[PDB]
């Protein structure tokens, strides 16, 4: 990639990171789901 | 000074354990074929001080290749519970990490990690022989960064 | 399109009234203990229930047999139905004695001032099916509706 | 409670229990069973380690794929206790070594660790602080630990009230420090036990009985302050407690009685070991303070467990200490011990 | 025609001719010899007559089938005799294969051919291990492929894809012990089965 | 548009931020949260509208075999813009 | 109903075949505990043999009892031999999974299990 | 056609010249010396080994490794939540629960591979009608833990926000073969 360099696309990284193994700056999963349920709203008004 | 002497001893104690680690003649599936291609003249274990000894008493790391069935499982922890205890583990494959195929079958454990504790996980269905080699170079620094005499001084 | 409703404002945990007067969250071991205390205490005719709407035909019995073992018949429902003559008796005063399929096999329908269109919308469809195909005539009694 | 602390799941090993918990001493003997009895039923178990990553490998299992998350700390700082107990409903205290280190003494370990935790745990807002003192430790004891393990039993109540405090007896199990202590007296000529063993009444308890007791104490509506005492049945006497061991471990048995004039000084010779000592000033004296009768305390049986006798689970912990020609000997054999009621 | 695997009409008469041969020579315990479009033969039999048509096919001048290949057991739980048990054989002499299948219940065993074809010493054992079809007169019936405490016959369609137990290590007892099944993903049975027969006049008329 | 919640964690493409009272925020302790900073909700909005001449036109993703099965749009609406469900590219008619 | 029997006839001939099997376990439980190291004494090893025979007594069909014996001869051939392990034979005890409450009230303090 | 491999025995009345020829094979065991010189022929060869982290062996543009979610040249996550990439994934590894993006567009809220599953078979990059999910040429992504192999969507877009300079060259090299 000096005489046949790639195409840059204005999202691709500039600072490449190695295999973050067991440090911080590693990966931890989610449940990227928006929680899919809604329980109830008790009022602050006794009777 | 005492700490500086102990950090270097604990850096010097590991150089032996990490260079001359003697893995164990395991097998069980396709994945083991790549270990042979890591004993092959392309990606040499022996160049890294890594030698197959086929007994655990002489061993320093288990490499778990292949589907760890329910019948083989006692023979896998009967074997992990036969080494000395600087013992390390490496799980080659997606059949050994989670049971990639056969995760939902009945005669397959859903991970080597159900049974023996593990230091590192190599993915790939047949992980390339240059992908265990990245792991047993990474296990070779995962205990470069162990501090077993430091945490004796401060204790 | 009401399946959005089963995931909103929906009760999950058993709540219980607090010493302040607000509702808190507790366990079944603590709520049933409080309810049972107020059932061994008051009995007979000061103990009642009002069912309504979206209710089984299984909890109606267990909630009936429970309150009959403390000798109560105050089992009521939200929407009124008569009792002056043979209300709960004789299962022909609160039913489609005709089959809903029977609307086809019919020449006349008197609709009292109700919307089959919006009360049980699909009893109006059999009427429309039997409005088109077999020459049927209807007479709606009260409340002109489109 | 919230929506995920809900226990919506059968049994365990992939289910939820709402028992997101910190268990500090989960690198040693008792905590490896506690994590097992939490992780098996389905529960997040925050395991703070001050130690080698290699010594916490056996904790990587007994955990169902996310419920075992580890983090580092040391007792001599703040902001490493205010990260573990943050996202908790439960906190458990299992610290206590057996001896004095160069940096952490009996008071730095049994008084100042629960105090800092339980205060740093009350600020977070958690509901439970299961604490583990040791039975026989009221005050004015002959030792120096049990004279300080009641100080912690007060410096926790004065910091985090409504805390559970378990006072177990001397525990036994695989890789213990109790049966594998007397078992290894065989390396010398014989056993130097005091007063020919008498005057030391002991009711030991099995680990899982303690652990199943803890795990059920973090779920009851009961135990919102109730002290406990995990003692177990078969209130043995020491001479017969050891004769059972050396009949189980078939090597031999002859006493060699002593006073505390010397048998507490031999511990000061082996106490001059930079490593894990074989004995101490005080590890000799717990064995001999060990004397108690159960008076009123709740115990196991009103917590969930039906405790286990030593008659049964003694193979597992002494089958190693035997020689070939006794490596299979069938506890049908070996003459069970004499139990005293008093 | 360039993409449709020519039928090769010659070796469909050879086998059908040998089909009548095996039936009229042996009317007992034989019903509906059949031969597919794929030029391969099928001779279904009554289970009391297994060995008399495996010794025949091992010991006969014009039916030399002395080499066994498989012994399956197909499960079809919409019939009494659910376990169809399929043999398939091979002539070195004739270069022809054949299929000799049977039936059975969950309890109606089938006598073993270990005397005829010793190869079925273990093909029968797996059928016992996988399905549960007993075999009279068999040296050492027992499991091959399943665990030493595996209650169940797994290839029965009644058996769940993930079984009833799974194993893990209990530090409290220091063993690889079983507590019942507790998944983490719940294998998602997809409903990939369309309408639209796809094969008309090759179907089921009521 | 990664904007931090009042608790402290970051927001994803989708609001999924664990609430302050959630126990499943331990997993980022001594760790962090892999979250992509380049939200496609906005980058596609940072893209002009091709003011084409014809009413029915084609979209691809720069190469017929390299993405975006070729679908066609009806640009009769002058008020809204026509978009392909695959990309989010907008168009107009110019007349 | 005019069905074909196997290894027996009417049930009374297929219970000696069951007792000949109990006649093989009761002499080979003390053998296993010696061979392979086990915590069990002998009596909670033998009582489990009866416990696993006093589970299938409700059967009333010879062919079924003719069949359950066979699977027992398997698991005795697998135990008189050490083809099993400490693991496999100490798997019958179900020591791990907590015994769920049979009672109604506690059975739905956890789980929707009828 | 068949070929005999071990069939030469025919007593030709072996002359005394053919005896020493056999009697010096034995008593000097020379057939083995022809093996010692054979291994001596290889220590003087170039050992094919390669210094791995400095000399990583040869691959090809279709080498399928770590998954990644590609992206159009103007942002816009290239996935459109079809679900014909878990309907084929034989290891049953992918869960891609989706929604309308609130732009009116159609995108994932959820995407997943359990890389402890994922046989690395290629069915998902050849099924994707948009070239969103690919299977990159990574093979150094070993991990010390089980959780780091549960790539959801943020570890898997930004991964595709990493290798896109290196993927597209291989995809551009191969869209004629597929
Ligand atoms: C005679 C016995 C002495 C053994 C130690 C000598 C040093 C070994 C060495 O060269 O590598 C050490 C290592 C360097 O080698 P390395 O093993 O870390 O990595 C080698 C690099 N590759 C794999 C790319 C080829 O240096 C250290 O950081 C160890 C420090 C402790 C050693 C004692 C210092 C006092
Ligand atoms: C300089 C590096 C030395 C290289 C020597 C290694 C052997 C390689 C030579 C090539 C080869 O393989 O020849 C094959 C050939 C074999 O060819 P062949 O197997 O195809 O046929 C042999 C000929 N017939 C069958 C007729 C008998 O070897 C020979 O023919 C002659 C040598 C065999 C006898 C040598 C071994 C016995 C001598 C022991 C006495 C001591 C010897 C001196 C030792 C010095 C140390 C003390
Ligand atoms: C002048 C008149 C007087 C003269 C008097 C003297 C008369 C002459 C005496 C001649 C003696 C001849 C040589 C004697 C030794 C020969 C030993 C021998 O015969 O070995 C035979 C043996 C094979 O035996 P067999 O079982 O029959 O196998 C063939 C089956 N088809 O073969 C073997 O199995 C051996 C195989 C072992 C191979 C191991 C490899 C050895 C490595 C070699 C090291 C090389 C360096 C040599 C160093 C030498 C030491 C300095
Ligand atoms: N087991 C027994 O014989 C009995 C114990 N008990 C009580 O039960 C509890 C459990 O103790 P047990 O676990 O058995 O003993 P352990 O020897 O197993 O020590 C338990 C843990 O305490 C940690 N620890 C001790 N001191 C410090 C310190 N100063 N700073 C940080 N961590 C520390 C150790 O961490 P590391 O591993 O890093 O050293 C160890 O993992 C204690 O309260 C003990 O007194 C009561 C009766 C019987
Ligand atoms: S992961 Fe793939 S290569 Fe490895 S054992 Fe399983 S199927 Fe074989
Ligand atoms: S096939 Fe491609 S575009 Fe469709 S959901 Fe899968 S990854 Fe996304
Ligand atoms: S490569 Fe194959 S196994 Fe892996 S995610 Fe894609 S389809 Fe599934
Ligand atoms: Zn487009």
């Amino acid at each position: 990639p000096t005489t046949n360099p790639p195409t840059a696309r204005k999202f691709i990284w500039t600072n490449h990171k190695f295999n973050v193994s067991a440090t911080p700056e590693q990966y931890v999963p989610y449940s990227t789901t928006r929680k899919k349920i809604h329980e109830w709203v008790p009022p602050s008004t006794p009777y | 000074r005492a700490e500086y002497v102990v950090t270097k001893l604990d850096d010097l104690i590991n150089w032996a354990r990490r260079s001359s680690l003697w893995p164990m003649t395991f097998g069980l599936a396709c994945c083991a074929v790549e270990m042979m291609h890591m004993a092959a003249p392309r990606y040499d274990m022996d160049r890294f001080g890594v030698v197959f000894r086929a007994s655990p008493r002489q061993a320093d790391v288990m490499i778990v290749a292949g589907t760890l069935t329910n019948k083989m499982a006692p023979a896998l922890r009967k074997v992990y519970d036969q080494m000395p205890e600087p013992r390390y583990v490496v799980s080659m494959g997606s059949c050994a990490n989670g049971g990639g195929y056969y995760h939902y079958s009945y005669s397959v454990v859903r991970g080597c990690d159900r049974i023996v504790p593990v230091d590192i996980y190599v993915p790939g269905c047949p992980p390339t022989a240059e992908a265990l080699l990245y792991g047993i170079l990474q296990l070779q620094r995962k205990i470069k960064r162990e501090q077993k005499l430091k945490i004796w001084y401060r204790r | 399109f009401a399946y959005d409703g089963l995931k909103r404002q929906r009760l999950t945990e058993p709540m219980v009234r607090n010493e302040k007067g607000l509702l808190t969250y507790t366990s079944w071991e603590d709520a049933l203990s409080r309810v049972a205390g107020m059932l061994q205490n008051f009995e007979g005719n000061a103990v009642a229930a009002i069912a309504g709407g979206l209710v089984d035909a299984e909890a109606l019995v267990a909630l009936k047999d429970l309150l009959n073992k403390v000798d109560s018949d105050n089992l009521c429902t939200e929407e009124i139905f008569p009792t002056e003559g043979a209300g709960t008796d004789l299962r022909s005063n609160y039913l489609l004695n005709t089959t809903i399929a029977g609307v086809e096999e019919a020449d006349v329908v008197l609709l009292v001032g109700t919307n089959p269109r919006f009360e049980a919308p699909l009893f109006n469809a059999r009427i429309r099916k039997s409005w088109l195909h077999n020459d049927l005539k209807v007479a709606l009694i009260g409340s002109p509706v489109d | 409670l919230h929506h995920a602390v809900i226990p919506h799941g059968k049994g365990g090993r992939s289910s939820v229990s709402g028992v997101v918990a910190t268990v500090f001493g989960a690198t040693g003997f008792l905590g490896r069973y506690v994590v097992n009895h939490l992780g098996r039923m389905g529960s997040q178990v925050i395991i703070p380690y001050r130690c080698d990553v290699y010594d916490i490998m056996h904790l990587r299992l007994m955990g169902d794929l996310g419920q075992l998350t580890f983090l580092e700390w040391d007792a001599r700082d703040k902001d490493s206790i205010r990260k573990a107990v943050q996202h908790s409903n439960v906190v458990i205290n299992l610290i206590g070594r057996e001896w004095e280190t160069r940096n952490f003494d009996f008071e730095d370990v049994f008084v100042n660790i629960p105090r800092a935790i339980a205060q740093a745990s009350k600020e977070a807002g958690v509901e439970r602080f299961i604490h583990v003192s040791h039975l026989n430790a009221s005050m004015k004891s002959s030792s120096k630990s049990l004279r300080s393990k009641a100080v912690g039993e007060k410096e926790v109540r004065s910091v985090f009230p409504e805390a559970i405090i378990i006072r177990p007896s001397d525990i036994f199990g695989r890789e213990d420090r109790f049966l594998n202590h007397f078992a290894n007296y065989r390396w010398f000529l014989a056993v130097p036990l005091v007063s020919l063993g008498f005057k030391t009444v002991k009711q030991p308890v099995y680990v899982a009985d303690v652990s199943k007791g803890i795990v059920n104490a973090t779920k009851d509506p009961d135990a919102v302050g109730k002290t406990f005492a995990f003692t177990g049945p078969n209130r043995y006497l020491l001479f017969h407690l050891v004769k059972y061991i050396f009949g189980m471990t078939h090597r031999t048995f002859i006493p060699y009685p002593l006073p505390l004039f010397v048998y507490s000084w031999i511990g000061k010779l082996f106490g001059l070991s930079p490593f894990e000592p074989w004995t101490t000033k005080d590890k000799v004296e717990r064995i001999h303070i060990s004397d108690v009768m159960p008076t009123d305390l709740p115990g196991l049986e009103d917590l969930g467990v039906q405790p286990t006798p030593l008659e049964l689970k003694s193979i597992e912990v002494l089958r190693r200490h035997r020689t070939y020609r006794w490596l299979s000997s069938e506890i049908e054999e070996t003459k069970p011990a004499k139990t005293v009621n008093y | 025609r360039p993409t449709v695997r020519p039928r090769s009409d010659v070796t469909h008469k050879q086998l059908s001719a040998f089909g009548e041969y095996v039936a009229e020579i042996l009317p007992k315990y034989v019903q509906q010899v059949q031969v597919s479009c794929l030029d391969e033969l099928e001779i279904c039999i009554h289970p009391d007559g297994v060995i008399p048509t495996l010794t025949f096919l091992r010991d006969h001048t014009n039916a030399q089938f002395k080499s066994l290949a498989d012994l399956t057991a197909v499960d079809v739980p919409t019939r009494q005799n659910r376990f169809e048990i399929v043999y398939n054989l091979l002539s070195l002499r004739f270069n022809s294969r054949i299929r000799v299948k049977t039936y059975a219940d969950e309890l109606t065993p089938i006598d073993s051919i270990v005397s005829v074809h010793i190869a079925a010493n273990w093909y029968e054992r797996e059928v016992w291990d996988m399905f549960g079809v007993f075999f009279f007169n068999h040296p050492d019936l027992r499991r091959i492929l399943t665990d030493y405490g595996f209650e169940g016959h797994p290839f029965r369609k009644d058996f769940p894809l993930t079984g009833y137990v799974e194993l893990r290590y209990d530090d409290e007892v220091k063993r690889v012990v079983a507590e019942p099944v507790e998944l983490a993903q719940e294998f998602r049975k997809f409903d990939l089965n369309s309408p639209w027969e796809a094969f008309p006049a090759y179907r089921q008329p009521p | 548009g990664v904007q931090v919640s009042p608790s402290g964690e970051k927001i994803t493409h989708t609001g999924q931020v664990y609430d302050e009272k959630d126990y499943r925020r331990v997993r980022f302790v001594d760790r962090q949260k892999e979250v992509n900073e380049n939200f496609a909700i906005d980058l596609i909005a940072q893209q002009p509208v091709n003011e084409v001449e014809h009413r029915i036109i084609a979209c691809d993703g720069g190469g017929g075999a390299l993405g975006h099965p070729k679908v066609y749009i009806n640009l009769d609406k002058e008020t809204k813009t026509g978009t392909c469900g695959y990309c989010g590219l907008q168009f107009k008619q110019h007349h | 109903t005019s069905v074909k029997p196997i290894f027996s006839r009417d049930l009374n001939e297929a219970k000696r075949r069951v007792r000949e099997l109990y006649r093989a376990w009761y002499r080979e439980v003390p053998n296993t505990v010696h061979l392979m190291q086990l915590d069990i004494t002998v009596k909670q090893g033998r009582d489990k043999v009866r416990e696993m025979f006093m589970k299938n007594a409700h059967v009333t069909d010879p062919r079924v009892v003719d069949l359950l014996v066979i699977k027992g001869k398997m698991e005795l051939q697998e135990t008189i031999k050490v083809w099993k392990q400490r693991t496999h034979v100490m798997r019958f005890f179900h020591e791990t999974e907590t015994p769920r409450p049979k009672d109604f009230l506690s059975k739905f303090y956890m789980g929707h299990d009828p | 056609t068949y070929k005999y491999v071990n069939k030469k025995e025919q007593e030709s009345e072996v002359d005394m010249k053919s005896a020493t020829d056999n009697a010096a094979r034995i008593l000097m065991w020379t057939e083995l010396i022809r093996g010692l010189g054979m291994t001596l022929s290889y220590l003087f060869r170039e050992p094919a080994t390669i210094n791995y982290p400095f000399e990583k062996g040869p691959l090809s543009p279709r080498f399928r490794g770590e998954h990644a979610l590609r992206r159009y040249p103007s942002g816009e996550e290239r996935c459109i939540a079809c679900k014909l990439c878990e309907a084929i994934c034989p290891a049953q590894a992918i869960t891609i629960e989706a929604e309308p993006r609130a732009d009116g567009s159609r995108r994932t809220t959820r995407y997943d591979i359990d890389m402890t599953k994922c046989i690395y078979c290629g069915f998902c990059q050849e099924a994707c009608p948009v070239d969103a999910i690919v299977e990159g040429p990574n093979f150094e992504f070993s991990t010390e833990t089980h959780e780091e192999l549960l790539y959801n969507k943020e570890k898997l877009l930004n991964n595709g926000d990493k290798w896109e300079a290196e993927i597209a060259a291989n995809i551009q090299a191969d869209y004629l073969y597929r």
